[PDB]
DNA sequence: ATATCTGACACGTGCCTGGAGACTAGGGAGTAATCCCCTTGGCGGTTAAAACGCGGGGGACAGCGCGTACGTGCGTTTAAGCGGTGCTAGAGCTGTCTACGACCAATTGAGCGGCCTCGGCACCG
DNA sequence: CGGTGCCGAGGCCGCTCAATTGGTCGTAGACAGCTCTAGCACCGCTTAAACGCACGTACGCGCTGTCCCCCGCGTTTTAACCGCCAAGGGGATTACTCCCTAGTCTCCAGGCACGTGTCAGATAT
């Protein structure tokens, strides 16, 4: 139920502002939703594979970090 | 009887390094002790430079503590350091 | 026991910045980064040893790997420091 | 701090994991880090988008910009 | 002796395309590609085993890895084929 | 006494695979034979699909031989296959 | 076949290796494959350049296009 | 001596034509030279490191292929 | 202006297990020797590609003309971080035992190396 | 007006060292079985932040149109390629010491996980 709708317009506005661009027209909140959906799809598929491979049933941070390392977008602080 | 790192006068613990490398030998890797020495000195020097840059970003920021944004703008200042860290920074 | 280098970071920083403090989270991030680059070095040198159809690792090969991963001036000074340390080890007590 | 309200993100993350396996749970810190990472990724995407738009001599953004960007990087999605 | 799969490529191709020939350079490129994906699988499963703090490799983990490297429908059918082959091995003579 | 690959009725040589994997154990990797089976079947199936696509590009090209441009346009036709091969193709 | 005259490429490859170590030699087949690969790489770069230019609603190319492209992929050189 | 000049204008023209774009203005032959120079710099540094690490004094194909694998631009046919 | 106030940061201290040699010790690897294959020098044709000039001509390329798609700005919900509360169930941990990989025989045969005739294009003759 | 032979194919055979077990044998992980603390519900709630409406406005599309910057095309011209030729020197490869990891043990001492005063952000008089 309107799950992807959760991404607010002002959220993306404040984002783009923190993102360096100032005049965000209008016809992208949908498009942002789409791209974020795809990216999340990929990362979360990888994360859930990592998880269940451990024969477990919850997701841990190490899982997501592994995932991001797989996509070549590694992040720091937790397990390397 | 001197610690090899202490022997060569280097600060990183050469034995621990030797071990961590022993964790990835592929069943036949023999650790040339001098290879451990080389690696330790490499880490030491490069991290010295990283910390120098971060500490300048803190002193020019007039703060005696270290922050993620310090090193953020630090690597955002140098080209080579940005190259070495292809990763996305936390914060 | 899950190892860290925080202490050695502290020591070398004192060796260069004797008067500077460092937050804990920053030190942990430094430790994570250094572990990352370390394992990079390790895996790469392993690749190298394999790639000369050999089995054993020696300082010459860590040298190869770091030269590979490091640009220009940094690469030069790093090679210099490594060779100097290797000498100060070997041709010494 | 971060720019997305957490609970909407939780709803969305649960839905998306849902289509893969029911009643799965999540280290809260893990969804925190995930939000952080994806937000940063979208930030980078916007940055390159703005680059391209400036190249287009126009200062507003249009989905053609996003499409071109994601075609250039290589995500081809 | 420097191994190749050309012969097995030939056999499976006969199993699907019994009437088709293949140039040598194409077969060599196929062999290079398959070796590449193979080593990818291998290194990834090794990473996995390490990542559960374990030491030993089992079909479950090759499964994990291939699921990781393969998209969607291909991933599903690949997992299916692997499990079916594992069964036809184990629960058999 | 049956060849394991012949036993399960699979075409890739499971022993050779087992060996190649033994080349990257990191000093403690034990090869679950069934893991070798799984890998062999995986390679077999995915390559069957690759060859199916290439052979269609040859039959629709009315050629009984295989070319680099065949597989070129082949992967240029399918999304997943393009994904799997991030590499640049020779020719 | 390939599109670059070989001997110019040899001259250039030798110069560029030269600044790294003198009197080094090269498997001729290796420089052949290198030429092949770099030519293909530049081809890909031109392809993405043309994509971006079309996005710029202009059909000719200008170094702004190259700069933008190499900024987007990530080579940042 | 005019080494980088070796890249002919018609060479790049026939390239861009094989590359899919048809109207190549003029002010890029220089720029193509520059980008190709940089790319070659990187790959050839990696190649020569690989070589001399083998204590050898000539470059082999396996060296360049290793190099391209390092940059994430692996090519096929020779050693994988 | 500054004490302060709190956490949170550098010192101080028992209590480990990971390092420092000894020497086997066995072996990967330096090292000497060959040898011969590929990579430079190097010389002229050459012709086929590359400047050069020269029309020429077209697309771009910022100059105008132009209002409704996109920041403010209240104005109005309203859902969401808070605040517990549970809570339990999955995730941490440990005996154990048991199925599962290393090993050398046999061995062999399926898998590397010749060769071969089958066939294809293809004009040159 | 021509039908045809180097080059890769699939048998096809000759040589030969990676499967194939068999227990052994030792052991990594299932796996049973604990004893816990973080993800869900499970509620209402202050506020900030999300629509929403309205305002209110300007920028991405026309036009300006042209002209010189780029494309086709002869026109030299000149260098890439061939072709050869050599040669030699450096991979490559091989057989021979030997030093140089590592194993175990000692053994102990620096790290580790405590504590602990002290003062940098942070607040108001």
């Amino acid at each position: 139920r309107d799950n992807i709708q959760g991404i607010t317009k002002p959220a993306i506005r404040r984002l783009a502002r923190r993102g360096g661009v100032k005049r965000i027209s209008g016809l992208i909140y949908e498009e942002t939703r789409g791209v974020l959906k795809v990216f999340l799809e990929n990362v979360i598929r990888d994360a859930v594979t990592y998880t269940e491979h451990a024969k477990r049933k919850t997701v841990t941070a190490m899982d997501v970090v592994y995932a991001l390392k797989r996509q070549g977008r590694t992040l720091y602080g937790f397990g390397g | 009887a001197v610690s090899r790192s202490q022997r060569a006068g280097l600060q990183f613990p050469v034995g621990r390094i030797h071990r961590h490398l022993k964790t990835r030998t592929t069943s036949h890797g023999r650790v040339g002790a001098t290879a451990a020495v080389y690696s330790a000195a490499i880490l030491e020097y490069l991290t010295a430079e990283v910390l120098e840059l971060a500490g300048n970003a803190s002193k020019d920021l007039k703060v005696k503590r270290i922050t993620p944004r310090h090193l953020q703008l630090a690597i955002r200042g140098d080209e080579e350091l940005d190259s070495l860290i292809k990763a996305t920074i936390a914060g | 026991r899950k190892e860290s280098y925080s202490i050695y970071v502290y020591k070398v920083l004192k060796q260069v910045h004797p008067d500077t403090g460092i937050s804990s989270k920053a030190m942990g991030i430094m430790n994570s980064f250094v572990n990352d680059i370390f394992e990079r070095i390790a895996g790469e040198a392993s690749r190298l040893a394999h790639y000369n159809k050999r089995s054993t690792i020696t300082s010459r090969e860590i040298q190869t790997a770091v030269r590979l991963l490091l640009p220009g001036e940094l690469a030069k000074h790093a090679v210099s420091e490594g060779t100097k340390a290797v000498t100060k080890y070997t041709s010494s007590k | 701090e971060l720019l997305i309200r957490k609970l909407p993100f939780q709803r969305l993350v649960r839905e998306i994991a849902q289509d893969f396996k029911t009643d799965l749970r999540f280290q809260s810190s893990a969804v925190m880090a995930l939000q952080e990472a994806c937000e940063a990724y979208l930030v980078g995407l916007f940055e390159d988008t703005n680059l391209c738009a400036i190249h287009a001599k126009r200062v507003t953004i249009m989905p053609k910009d996003i499409q071109l960007a994601r075609r250039i990087r290589g995500e081809r999605a």
